[PDB]
């Protein structure tokens, strides 16, 4: 029985994310040969003139949910998250999130702008030796799960058992290949400038290439969010924070008893069983990690 | 006056303003011109406060519905699936709001050589504040962005609510 | 007619907004509270109304800053020069 939750308690990401890093080259000859691209000055950046796509390489490290929380100053209230995790990998076995994680690899959510306008788009997922088919992410949208493709079900599998208990750590390297057209624009990370002389756009740059930070394609692959209310009257996933916030509505869509701390209360302090929709929603959150300290 | 009505769909990180100034724009203005100046386009989220608003919904009208129907914009428009939505249900409304495109004023070196070619009257310092002032207005309204064509250039094609309601709107479906 | 109009005038202001409010700064309740009667005031004597489309009341002295609320520390200017005068002052006091 418990009266509340501690005062220093915290949690750790269990999908760390590479930066990404961008090198064109050309379609025909992909596995041949990578030109690096450059920021050219407001600056701006763009394909070369005898070039005509754009190659995204990044990584993902995956860690077990069990052995990556931080700190917790209650032993009884780390014992009760134990055993209601070890419920859930009894019940569900982490295998809806890593499908969605994967569905959101498989569509090349992570272009952010840059999927707009792209004539073939191409990914291609290699796990610690072994290689998977290419991906055409032109067929999979952005509002239905797909819960049918052999490859999903194996990399899901995998993640899924680096999840609860099997394995201890597992890397993915994700390459893309995106046909934008012979000297075309992209779309790199913006600096979050603090000088006040100039405000011009500033770029990423990453190792003299360019390339897109580590938090936005973390943010690309947490929009797994259904489960939540109203989701009829709007009909599109969203990313998983505290307060179900978002930036395209501009609107708190859990403000209320939905939230994950008042789920957090209803599932530890008073032992009340939940609908799996929630403990869904608490397995993304605990997933992604973060602070959850009382007042 | 027939109507239908088009959605962006929200959530997907791009600004509704890039998807409607990169491809709804430009082949609504095609099958405008192919189809010899009946139509208008009207935007039912304007909200004016600092700046223009235009928003989500964008609404086309047409006087005659055999019209909007030989539009066909649903084969027209299925490759940006997973970012616009199409509904097929063209029904008869009488709230409508139009919109009339408001004109801005050139810079210094356009203006320069027009009165140049023309009766120069050379009042070179204070020239600029005459157009100037009438921009500050111009550019506090809702814009689109579009790459013309015929003359290879681009510009910012403002516009503003109207009370008028009939009228031949405009090649570009604007007033 | 009383709109900030050409660009290169603005530094002047800035530095007027700059080289006065030093050594200035007080709470809220030691602020000089702004009112909707004097800039009502201040358009009746200058020909307006309402406040024109495209432009945003501004106070040359911050009256965070000692400043005060009457037509001499009052001036109509663009949005645009709005923010980047706010900011050259945010980048000066805070």
């Amino acid at each position: 029985t418990l009266k509340s939750r501690p005062e220093n308690l915290s949690f750790a990401r269990c999908l760390n994310t590479t930066e990404a890093k961008f090198w064109q080259t050309d379609f025909l000859k992909r596995h041949t040969f990578k030109l690096p691209l450059l920021i050219t000055d407001s600056q701006s950046c763009t394909l070369s003139t005898e070039c005509d796509t754009l190659r995204i390489d990044f990584g993902i490290k995956v860690l077990p949910v069990k052995e990556s929380m931080y700190s917790c100053s209650d032993y009884n209230y780390r014992t009760a998250i134990y055993q209601k995790i070890d419920e859930y990998i009894a019940e569900d076995g982490f295998l809806t999130l890593a499908k969605r994680y994967v569905n959101n690899i498989a569509n090349a959510r992570f272009l952010w702008r840059n999927r707009k306008g792209a004539e073939i788009i191409e990914t291609i997922v290699t796990i610690e030796d072994k290689e998977y088919p290419s991906f055409n992410s032109k067929s999979f949208n952005l509002d239905t799960f797909v819960e049918d493709n052999a490859t999903i079900n194996e990399i899901a599998q995998q993640i899924a058992d680096t999840f609860a208990g099997k394995r201890e750590y597992l890397n993915i390297y994700v390459t893309c290949f995106v046909k934008i057209g012979c000297a075309m624009e992209v779309y790199p990370s913006q600096e979050m400038t603090f000088d006040d002389d100039d405000k011009g756009k500033k770029l990423f740059k990453f190792e003299g290439s360019a390339g897109m930070h580590s938090q936005k394609i973390n943010n690309a692959l947490r929009t797994i969010d259904t489960w939540y209310p109203d989701y009829t009257t709007y009909e599109f996933p969203i990313p998983v924070e505290n307060y179900g916030a978002a930036r395209s509505i501009g609107i708190p869509f859990r403000p209320d008893t939905k939230s994950f701390y008042k789920l957090i209360d209803r599932m530890i302090l008073k032992n009340e069983d939940l609908p799996i929709e929630d403990k869904h929603y608490v397995m993304a959150i605990l997933i992604r990690g973060g602070m959850f300290s009382k007042k | 006056m027939f109507s239908q009505i088009l959605i962006i769909k929200p959530g997907t990180g791009i600004s509704p303003n890039i998807i409607i100034s990169e491809d709804i724009f430009p082949v609504l203005h095609s099958l405008f011109v192919e189809h010899d100046k009946k139509f208008g386009i009207t935007f039912p989220a304007y909200s004016f406060d600092k700046k223009g608003h235009l928003g989500n919904i964008i609404e086309v009208l047409s006087e005659d519905k055999e019209a909007l129907a030989s539009l066909c914009l649903e084969e027209h428009l299925a490759e940006v699936t997973d970012y616009v939505k199409v509904k097929k249900e063209i029904t008869f409304t009488d709230d409508y709001v139009l919109f009339k495109r408001i004109r801005e004023e050139n810079q210094y070196e356009t203006t320069a050589r027009r009165m140049r070619k023309r009766g120069h009257t050379e009042l070179g310092r204070p020239l600029e504040m005459h157009i100037k002032k009438k921009n500050q207005q111009i550019f506090c309204h809702a814009y689109i962005k579009v790459k013309s064509a015929s003359t290879g250039q681009s510009y910012n094609i403002f516009l503003a609510p109207t009370d008028i309601k009939h009228g031949s709107f405009s090649a570009y479906g604007l007033l | 007619n009383g709109c900030l109009i050409d660009e290169a005038l603005l530094p002047l202001i800035i530095d007027e907004g700059k080289r006065k409010g030093e050594g200035n700064y007080r709470p809220r309740h030691l602020r000089d509270e702004r009112k909707e009667e004097t800039v009502q005031a201040f358009l009746d004597k200058y020909g307006y109304c309402n406040i024109p489309v495209g432009y945003e009341v501004h106070h040359i002295v911050p009256l965070s800053q000692g400043g005060a609320d009457s037509i001499k520390n009052m001036i109509m200017l663009s949005i645009e020069h709005h923010e980047r005068v706010t900011e050259a002052h945010a980048s000066y006091f805070k």
